[PDB]
């Protein structure tokens, strides 16, 4: 009579690494490392946006394309690469910042500022903003002198933010195609644009010149924003070459922005992006993309980290 | 047409338990697995698990921006953050994996020794170790008997008479 | 009116000491504990103590500005890095200690296991193991025999003719 | 006879974390993460400055809030929230990276910069710098036309470090509320400053345009900054607009800076600080303030991690 | 002039490998060292070794400069960065060390106990513990008896009557 | 008859630290941090340029010192710190971005930009840049006007990039010492220089004024640079004090640039680089350099870390 104690073992092992060696044999493993990928946005119980051809910082100066946008509200952000902030070729300062910014904005709540403005023009158009016909950004006003060559009288418009949270101010210089096309637009002479407020204070002048022409046309308009204190007020000193707003901005509250290029899915939910797709895994590692964001495990270079979950696996003597 | 435990082998037929019994007497051969054992092991194994669900709260956000490049200076401290961090996950999810592979395999083994130690110290002076993992009863041991020993009720006093009487010669 | 030692509990009146023994004889129970396993136990918690109380002589100075907010994308970045770094010493600290305290509890079943092994080893073929981590000892030990045994003092071939008799019949 | 193997346990058993279990009970167990914050800074052995009102930027021009800290020397260096480095209303540029550069000076230490003036004024004074009666910034000289509307002469000043260390040196433009005001001031004319080194070339115009008003005035001058290395000369040519220094700071040595809303204790010896106070602990760990500055324990996010000092607590049975 | 195995003491003499065996009888005294248990435990801490010795691919190019140093701000925030990185590998390595250590000195006590544990079960009922890491051998054995048991061929049914009987009186 | 079990130990001990202990003796160790460095830069394998007295930049606009190097092409890239990217006083604007693009450009391939002039000198030379006699950048003209106080007729250049790689473009803004000077040289009035592309805009003034004579000058001549996107166009809209390039630079492939102050070795096989030489190791740490780069070891605070390669030294009882 005789009594064994055993341990179970299969002929299905699959490998693992330790301390000492590399490739040991256990009855069970699993994996840790996450690299199965959902090629969509899973937006359930996300209020979401797809910007599409709308440019996020457009959402704020407002061209055609983001005319639904101009006050839009998302617990989710999504940009598109054919996104874009501009009807009129131009670009902003300290864009990346602004992106970041209105990234977790939770959309934008708009107000008028109120300017009003006398022997002057406020109809400047554009081939470039057309809107049925020629037009401009939606949310400012494109100032010129008044018939042609004409002289642009200096101005001096304030705005204080009556409200308990920081405004976004947008406003642009005109850089015209030559000093002939300047001087016909807002007169002769050197023009500069200041802008004061209680923590911020910079100048600005344009800088007529050739330039290549984007969408047919060879002069810019480059963006500035600050953030103006609640209680504080901007004041805009002027005489020419200047693309006044007519609204500011205030964020609403919450939210995440992430790039992408592939489809919603408003039935999955998800809470880690990257732009080819969502990650959903309790797998505290991940090998599918280093930029990710949102809840995420973390990323690492090995594609695979597999974790014993059982014993050694040592095989019958037959 | 011999038995043998652990100590160069495991056993496949074993298939409703991680650890077990097998014995062979006049009735002929049996092989049971171990409750108490087997759940000790396999609590610690998932223990592992869920320590190693623990999800965070940290969120993050952008931080450049992969269809309109960032500035080439912020832009390259940022690649040189992100690699330098990355590296450092790498190296710990390597590390951890390793690390707790090596205990769990490790304390499968105690797991199977403690079992061992407690069959032992059941049989007294009735059986002796045949170093395979088994254990040579000195008296008629049949399928209630064996049973006995499995569930922890094994009275020797009851046949240490009859054993050290054919140990001894 | 019987005693155990480890397997199945400690002794909350072994207050004097980490490992100790606890023994039955004409003269009545008595327990005293030992102190050579117990400060190498001691020892060797301390010594983790000592080596996590290592500071550092890294100095580090204010990189942002809690007043006067420092611009968005460089103070972004910097967030960012801190909130990574911070996200990875959570993560040390935590493994750290779970690795710790396995390994504390592991030796300190270790020094069981070796003060257990030794009076084992001391008591040769007199006695025998019970099972709950006691020996029944096959003779008369009053309290000087006991006393000998815990200073290991204890020479078996003095007892063990009236033991070998005892067991054997 | 019988003899018994045993451990110790108790009923006042305290739960740990390891890999396998959570809330194993150990016999004894200490904490590693500090939560225990000493509300005050504990400066004992360390020369300690509470600028209070005055800004650490103050220090180098010098409006009179800084008057007592014109050459300041210290080991620690505290900001205070109500702290300003304006007397007339303004900002440094590079204002952060120059708090980091004096936060470890160790202090400052001036030395004249020796400028002379003819056919101008050098009294520009202030109602914001209020000093008994109006004045202006110590370490520097507001300069003038010398009437009102007059010509300011171009000037072409130029000092010399003939000190082992590099000069914090120090100068100012001024924006006035209107180009009427600049020329009442400095007279007609574009206005030009530049200000040339052998590693560092700029240049500067003011920006005059109407502005809020802060502390009833709606002007402002913007501080620039650079290093001069030893041996090596600063020149400033000017014609007007120009807030010319007359010292020059030279750094003491070695110092740390923190920023705090407590009171300092000259008892308590310490070296690790948050703005909430000092941390004393030999914990490896702390959970008081991310940003916690000097020579502290690693921040983690977690309260509490209790680390056994005792064996696994098994209870008797009764 | 007597002899003992691990437990208080190694063997200096000892100088062909890891493990041993050292004995006395008749013939006089002799030490060989066994090959297996050497070769595992030489196997394992190598193994060790490799792993560490795994390279990584990550590329790092400058982020600053030592000739003309970069701008404050932007350099202040990159010192902060590899500093705190810094003390991160320097945590890492430390600990790494300390645990790897702490194993590799475990592996080498746990390959001398299942050494021990193999001879004892070789031994059977032939030969009792001294205490030492020696066993008393309780019949004739040559040193083609001792060669026997080292290279596990030691049949103790050949040897148990001589020995039971000596052990009994 | 007696067989013991035992284990071989040493004399010969070596101390190592564990989790619990402090100096325990194992039989056996070796080290884990490398100290041990190469004073050499160890380039078998690797095509290496010592540009020694050029400084990188000036590989791209190309004074005398570069010569050389001015379609170099190499896997390493070694600058020496007597490098000089200057031969007329100046410095490049976004001059380190700059550098951490070239060091890993593989090398340059130039291009000539095809520029034509006319009513206008363009033999601007001077005493710095001394090629046999006074010369200037090879890559670069210096503009004037025709004779002296002379007017500079406004001028409007532009370069496509007809291949498939960025361009990098390099132009210059010129600083004289006066108003004097910059008349002389380009006329009266006041100067603008207009960059356009089609994801860049920026605008250029000079800034005439004294400054420290460098190298016997006290004019100085800033460098600007851009990257030309494939099929784009960068347009030159400018009427005096424009340094214009005669030649576009375009990315050879990959490389790797470091800073060094010790010879080379082409014997020698590394991958792991720092200013004192090269760092051969198996170690996975490092305390020799912390931005070392390459494929380096980590790099730790600690100059020794002895990992046990034997088991626990126990001594034998005599
Ligand atoms: C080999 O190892 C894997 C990994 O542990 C084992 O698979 C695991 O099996 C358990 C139970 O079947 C799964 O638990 C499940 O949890 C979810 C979430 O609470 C629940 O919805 C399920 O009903 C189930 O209770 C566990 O998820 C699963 N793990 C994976 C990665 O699939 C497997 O059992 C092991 N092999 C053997 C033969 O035991
Ligand atoms: C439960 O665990 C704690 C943590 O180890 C034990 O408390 C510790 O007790 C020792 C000795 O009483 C303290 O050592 C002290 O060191 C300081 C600094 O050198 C010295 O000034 C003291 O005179 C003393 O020697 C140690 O600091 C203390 N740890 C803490 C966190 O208070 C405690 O003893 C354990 N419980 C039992 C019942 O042992
Ligand atoms: C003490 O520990 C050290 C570290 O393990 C031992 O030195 C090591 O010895 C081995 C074999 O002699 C060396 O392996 C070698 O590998 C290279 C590369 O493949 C090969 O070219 C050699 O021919 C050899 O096979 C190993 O490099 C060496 N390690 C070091 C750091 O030198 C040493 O043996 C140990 N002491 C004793 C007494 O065993
Ligand atoms: C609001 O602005 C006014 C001036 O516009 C200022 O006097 C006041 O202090 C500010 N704050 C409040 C709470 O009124
Ligand atoms: C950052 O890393 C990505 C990944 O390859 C790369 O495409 C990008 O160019 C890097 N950023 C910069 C500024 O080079
Ligand atoms: C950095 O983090 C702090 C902590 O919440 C936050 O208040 C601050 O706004 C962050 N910095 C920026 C630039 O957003
Ligand atoms: C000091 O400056 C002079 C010119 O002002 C220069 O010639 C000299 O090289 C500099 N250095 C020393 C050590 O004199
Ligand atoms: C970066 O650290 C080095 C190392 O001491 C130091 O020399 C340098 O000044 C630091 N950078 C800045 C911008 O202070
Ligand atoms: C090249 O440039 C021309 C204008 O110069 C433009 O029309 C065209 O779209 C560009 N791309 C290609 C592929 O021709």
């Amino acid at each position: 009579d005789k009594i064994c104690l055993g341990h179970h073992a299969v002929s299905n092992g699959t490998k693992v690494n330790t301390l000492t060696e590399r490739g040991v044999e256990v009855v069970n493993a699993t994996e840790t490392v996450e690299r199965t990928n959902i090629p969509r946005i899973c937006s359930k119980g996300k209020r979401t946006v797809d910007l599409g051809q709308c440019g996020l910082l457009g959402t704020i100066t407002g061209p055609p394309q983001c005319d639904q946008f101009l006050e839009f509200s998302a617990d989710l952000i999504i940009e598109r690469r054919e996104g874009s902030d501009v009807c009129y070729p131009g670009k902003f300062v300290n864009e990346e910042a602004l992106r970041q910014i209105l990234r977790e904005s939770g959309g934008i709540d708009k107000e008028a500022m109120g300017f009003t403005y006398s022997g002057i023009r406020t109809n400047g158009a554009t081939s470039a903003c057309r809107r049925s016909g020629s037009s401009f950004y939606a949310e400012m006003k494109w100032l010129l002198s008044n018939t042609d060559n004409a002289a642009f009288p200096q101005m001096t418009k304030s705005y204080k933010n009556t409200r308990k949270s920081p405004a976004l101010i947008v406003w642009g210089i005109h850089h015209s195609v030559s000093t002939a096309e300047q001087t016909k637009l807002y007169g002769s002479g050197n023009k500069l644009v200041t802008v004061g407020s209680s923590n911020y204070q910079q100048s600005f002048v344009p800088s007529p010149g050739a330039r290549p022409q984007v969408n047919g046309l060879s002069g810019r308009i480059d963006f500035h924003w600050l953030m103006l204190n609640p209680n504080d007020t901007v004041t805009f000193s002027f005489n020419g070459a200047f693309i006044a707003p007519d609204r500011a901005s205030f964020l609403r509250g919450k939210s995440m922005g992430i790039q992408s290029g592939v489809q919603v899915d408003a039935n999955c939910e998800g809470d880690c992006y990257h732009s080819g797709g969502t990650i959903i895994s309790n797998l505290p590692f991940q090998n599918i993309d280093s930029r990710a964001v949102g809840k995420c495990p973390r990323y690492v270079k090995q594609r695979s980290l597999l974790l014993a979950t059982g014993m050694k696996n040592v095989p019958e003597i037959p | 047409g011999a038995i043998a435990g652990f100590i160069e082998n495991g056993w496949e037929g074993l298939i409703d338990g991680w650890y077990g019994f097998r014995h062979q007497n006049a009735q002929g051969e049996g092989t049971a697995a171990d409750y108490k054992s087997t759940q000790s092991a396999i609590d610690q194994i998932t223990g592992k698990l869920n320590r190693l669900i623990e999800k965070t709260n940290q969120q993050f956000e952008l931080i450049d921006n992969e269809f309109n490049e960032v500035e080439k200076q912020i832009g390259n401290v940022i690649n040189w953050t992100r690699d330098s961090i990355t590296e450092v996950w790498s190296y710990n999810a390597e590390l951890l994996v390793a690390m707790e592979n090596q205990h769990t395999i490790d304390l499968a083994d105690s797991e199977m020794d403690k079992l061992y130690e407690r069959v032992k110290r059941q049989l007294r002076e009735n059986a002796e170790e045949d170093g395979t993992g088994c254990f040579e009863i000195f008296h008629k041991c049949d399928d209630d008997c064996m049973a006995s020993i499995r569930n922890n009720t094994y009275d020797h006093s009851k046949y240490r008479e009859e054993a050290m009487q054919n140990r001894i010669q």
